[PDB]
RNA sequence: GGCCCGGAUAGCUCAGUCGGUAGAGCAUCAGACUUUUAAUCUGAGGGUCCAGGGUUCAAGUCCCUGUUCGGGCGCCA
RNA sequence: GGCCCGGAUAGCUCAGUCGGUAGAGCAUCAGACUUUUAAUCUGAGGGUCCAGGGUUCAAGUCCCUGUUCGGGCGCCA
């Protein structure tokens, strides 16, 4: 930690990232006296973890080992207690730049959900910048309420249990750029125009069905939103072998050497949902 | 056209296929249960069917209040009001599976709170579990094929259903054509082609090993006429060819098959020596790249070819090899990605997009050497 | 010709395909007297063509030289005289297996348009099966009626001039398959389950918007159809080139060797349109 | 805030990009036309303008009988009833537009008979040719990433602006970072970073020849203050570090840059020296493999790095040399392909999937190394 | 006489009979260098496809005409 | 005493600290072969992920419990 700033050393109240080989991972919240099984055995904070460096090989029990890394947003993304689906890295990448965030950002979201895009938001747009979400969930308005104290990043962030659909984001004018994250964000374009500055900012809203996307354009037009852009982004994700085809036998006593190749993980690529951008310009 | 005892027949429940052949008094399984195919005859394809008692009854063909938001709905864990004993009593009682539903239903708290798309969402999952519901239809390439990338992928070189289609039309396959075709596909790709061929013309198969796979074949249920034009040559005997320098009571039996292989096998190389073929079709796990440089020399000048690969690397190989040979145009790499769709009113959108693992194919087109 | 059946001459009436270098192409209607200009020169029919293989090198006049390819429908359809958008092999490919095409089929097909499925179908479904075509634009039904006579197909195909919606194909209960690809498809899935055999059979619609596959799909299911699925192709073509990366020069005085790739003609591969099958059956 | 005279800018047509500085009395090209910018000042970015007489002038933000098909529509040639001389005409005369596509409607017999939908079309194409409408918007790495894979994608290597996106998520780019770059995109990979840094930091640039090419980096707008924290250093004398063997009138002013370059090259080798950087980024014309096994010595561990490469082959070996090596983890070798949508009443689809052409990413993170 | 075929994007000018058109050269500029009204080497900046019309589904790998560059046939269409 | 962690698809049984779970073995069957209540070699057939519930958007890389196999910690949660 911090999920801000990089730090030498683990130390206490720290959420670090396990990797337990292959690509599987675990997050832990480092504390004294505490212990965490693997599958390579155990880790004592005390004295395995605390006071030791990211990214060194920490031996566990039985001549077992592991790595420990520092935390980003992109490997919370990946260990995050999911209170509801979430978007990954590769949707986030791009609605991070659409959007236009950087340092000194001032960004509105609805809905915050279990908080995988909010730590990248804060990531990106710390040390200036500051996240107004929103979440009218009671329970999981609060566990990211938590989760944003346990981080050391709640600076950057305030969460309002609300309707961001009939009360808004909880500001007015004063935001870059706006992120919708829910199932009617068409109810949510009026504020979302509302909340951003009246200079002008970014819209971004992400809705896994097309008819959600034609209701969002509808409205965005309506409302005065210009440079509507609908996208979406699939990540291909490869494996590295080495394979060799067997020669076939033509009954004769080179041309069929082994070779690097790049297979996917998965025959298919899924459909996480629908990237639909926007401006807001004066006039 | 109406099913029948003896019928080579696919199963099919949800998007998951079974193909098998029908017998009185015989048990199979499917998907986690139990049949007895007696009961579905006389039944045209496309009947539907459910389980009982390890028989199979005719079932029809076919057969409200809500919430706005989750917003105050909790994961307790305490929403069903009956437990996981007494879930199976229902079934250990034997009961339909649809009442299971209505009752499950009935004792969750919060489905009258949920949405109705969440609450249509909770009896498909439902449905699906307790309503199994089989269907049988007739064999098809395309259904065999949707089969066997689905539940036996590994058999067929992952050759993806809309790779195959490309294969083919780009060899323009139809009835007529004298064809010839290397295959380590179970046999799919063989039915494929000799469907699209109706049992006109003839179709020449190299195999490896002591013989040519054909389990997938037989699935299609062809006629004993589609067999007077299939013909097989051992794969291990080309060279030889293309140089002219080819050759208590059961011990009969064998003796019978060996020399009545033979013979197929001499008419097959005959047939191969006139050098004459409309098409050539491979799809193998061996390396392609020698497989057509000697293969082509049977083909035909003005006749398509199409190789399939798993793999890209090696069919980049075989491009630049058939670049120096010559005798081939209007060469093509070629992969097709498959994208399916989840149409509904208000919730449309992509489920999957396959791509990398449905092969690739390299395409063209014979023509006249240089002399 | 005939696009049914290989022959190994090329004859006076022949559609013959001339391979012009790269993959560019253009068909000829070989006829006597006749003369063909190219960027490799001319080619007089009936000494330079006539009586002449296909697949042969065919010098034309300064030493220029062609090849000469046997008619197919994938031929066909890259070299056809466009009068409408046509569909291209790779949906064909697949339109033609998900309907269950063989030959003996019996197809009803609207819109006829400029006959690249129509031929396709043909080839796959002769010398037993029939094709019952629709256009109700008078000169495209008629210009297809031409070159179905001029290829010598005519047996297996019947062009009926009439609106597919209000009409119907012009057959009932016959029909082993339909296709069509048509503006307004919902209003013509009524004459398709007309169309089909009682017995059953398949049904495919081409449509490059998502609302049509919406009503197409409603009225389907209304109608009685089963087994829906609604599928989209893409083709991927690849050259194949070999590349070099320059090593990078730190200072110093084998990983960095050429390489054989196979890289996207495109740097994107466009929409057609979607698929949408389904199945008709008793009950 | 507003546009003023001295910024860079970027000019947007359609989907068209170009960025130009803004001077006072100053003539640039847009697709097919000449500018004058003075006329542009005082208007807020997001403005749109119109071409007049070589000057642009400010235009406002904004500004039914039908047929069913077209069963009955001809391709006479003869529908538009005015010429191509004719149409020149308006033109020379100077007119709108706007009036321009109102004549060819008029004049046009079919139009009328036409669908709802293709007269919308028919009108989209006519503005889009007569209606010339030009945005100002200010330089972003959205919007110059996505105007250089249109205008001059061979200059970045054909990196797709989606991938430049990932580059700088798995690189955990952010204020505070110690960063090493090594790009040959003309400065866009390093402006794209220092946008997401906001001058908080340090960022390394290796560059090769002469110097670092920064013509993109220009076209940002980056405050001065931004430039304290950027250094230098010739890639070519990195081997030397990893070893520590490292050592009329404008004839003085080239010996003021000469050694205030060399200056600023030593402080550069002290901070890599110090092997603690929070990252690095490669994206280059370069073979990538050598420079991640250099290159990487100067990071510290638990650290992201991200290789960019227009090609696959090069990183299955960089994959593999980094896997001998060790000193890393979670090795990711991705690809990410972009779709972009229509989606209009009753006219909603896809048109492009960008595949292949994007480029691939091999990604993980550094470890301590074995000892 | 005409007919047929192929081209036209960067300031200018080109681009392959493998299904070779975001690939270059000239020029210009910068760096280095020496030979300095400047040369040389290296590198960099510069790209959305000639114009007009018609037309396909609500997706152009579509068509016609004009300008201009080129190839071919022969007084025939 | 308990707690923590990881598994369960083919008739049976397994599967890697590289982001190694549609990959196999056993057995069975076929071919060839010789040594024949049969051996040997080669090949083939066989796959949709244990059960139940809850829950996320109208996309699960989500969660709980049960059964069972395994790893670890120690009388602490
Ligand atoms: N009208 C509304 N106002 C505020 N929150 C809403 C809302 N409608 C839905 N939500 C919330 O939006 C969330 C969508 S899940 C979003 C996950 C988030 N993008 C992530 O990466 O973590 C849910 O938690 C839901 O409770
Ligand atoms: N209602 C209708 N009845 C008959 N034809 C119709 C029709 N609506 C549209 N069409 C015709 O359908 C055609 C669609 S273009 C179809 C092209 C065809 N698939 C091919 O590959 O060649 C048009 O020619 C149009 O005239
Ligand atoms: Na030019
Ligand atoms: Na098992």
């Amino acid at each position: 930690m911090s999920f801000v700033a990089y730090e030498e050393l683990i130390k206490e109240g720290d959420t670090a990232i396990l990797s337990l080989g292959h690509g599987a991972m675990v997050a832990v919240r480092v504390q004294r006296g505490a212990q965490t099984q693997t599958r390579h055995g155990v880790l004592r904070h005390s004295v395995d973890l605390i006071g030791r460096p990211f990214g060194s090989k920490v031996t566990c029990g039985r001549g077992g080992w592991v790595y420990v890394l520092h935390p980003t947003p992109e490997l919370w993304t990946l260990n995050l207690p999911h209170r509801t689906q979430i978007l990954y890295s590769t949707d986030i990448a791009l609605i991070t730049m659409m959007l236009e965030l950087r340092p000194g950002s001032v960004v509105c979201e609805s809905g915050t959900g279990s908080g995988s895009v909010s730590h990248a938001i804060i990531r990106t747009i710390a040390p200036t910048g500051h996240l107004h979400t929103v979440e009218f969930h009671q329970q999981r308005a609060e566990k990211a309420r938590e989760e944003f104290q346990e981080h050391r990043v709640g600076r950057w962030v305030t969460v309002r249990t609300q309707d961001v659909c009939r009360s808004g984001f909880g500001v007015s004018h004063v935001a870059d750029a706006v992120f919708l994250d829910i199932p009617s964000p068409w109810e949510a374009v009026g504020h979302a125009w509302d909340a951003l500055k009246v200079e002008g900012g970014r819209f971004c809203s992400f809705s896994p069905c097309i008819e959600q996307v034609q209701r969002t354009c509808q409205a965005l037009a309506a409302r005065g939103f210009s440079e509507l852009s609908t996208l979406e982004v699939l990540p291909q994700v490869y494996n590295v072998r080495t394979v060799s085809l067997p020669p076939p036998d033509l009954g004769t006593g080179s041309d069929t050497s082994p070779f690097r190749s790049g297979t996917p993980m998965k025959e298919a690529v899924g459909h996480t949902g629908y990237l639909t951008f926007a401006t807001k310009t004066p006039g | 056209h109406r099913i029948r005892d003896g019928d080579f027949v696919v199963l099919k429940r949800e998007d998951v296929f079974k193909a098998v052949q029908v017998q009185r008094r015989k048990k199979v399984t499917f998907e986690k249960q139990w049949f007895y195919l007696d009961n579905v005859i006389g039944h045209s394809y496309g009947t539907a069917f459910e389980v009982t008692s390890g028989g199979s009854l005719q079932p029809k063909k076919k057969r409200k209040e809500a919430g706005t938001d989750n917003r105050n709905i909790v994961d307790d864990g305490k929403s069903q009001k009956l437990t996981q004993d007494d879930i199976k009593a229902l079934k250990d009682k034997g009961i339909k599976g649809e009442e299971i539903v209505q009752q499950l239903i009935e004792n969750s708290t919060t489905f009258r709170d949920k949405t109705e798309f969440a609450q249509d969402k909770y009896i498909k999952k439902k449905k699906k579990k307790y309503e199994a519901i089989i269907t049988v239809v007739k064999p098809s390439t395309r259904i065999l094929s949707i089969m066997y990338y689905a539940r036996e992928p590994g058999k067929i070189n992952h050759m993806r259903y809309d790779t195959l289609a490309q294969m083919l039309t780009l060899g323009n396959i139809r009835a007529g054509n004298k064809m010839i075709v290397m295959e380590t596909c179970a046999g799919l790709v063989l039915g494929a082609m000799m469907e699209r061929m109706g049992g006109f013309g003839s179709i020449i198969q190299l195999y490896p090993g002591g013989g040519p796979v054909r389990a997938a074949t037989a699935c299609f249920g062809f006629p004993k006429s589609f067999l007077s034009g299939l013909y097989e040559f051992p794969l291990n005997k080309v060279d030889s060819l293309l140089h002219g320098t080819f050759s208590k009571d059961y011990i009969q039996e064998k003796q019978r098959r060996q020399e009545e292989q033979r013979k197929r096998h001499l008419e097959a190389a005959a047939l191969l020596s006139e050098r004459n073929a409309d098409g050539l079709i491979v799809a193998s796990r061996f390396h392609p790249t020698p497989l057509l440089l000697s293969l082509l020399d049977f083909v035909a000048p003005s006749r398509p070819f199409v190789v399939y690969c798993q793999y890209k690397e090696p069919l980049l190989e075989c491009y630049t090899k058939l670049r120096e040979r010559g005798g081939v145009i209007n060469l093509r790499l070629s992969e097709t990605w498959l994208r399916n769709y989840q149409v509904l009113p208000d919730r449309s959108h992509p489920k999957l997009l396959m791509s990398g693992g449905g092969g690739y194919l390299l395409s063209g087109f014979t023509v006249a050497m240089d002399n």
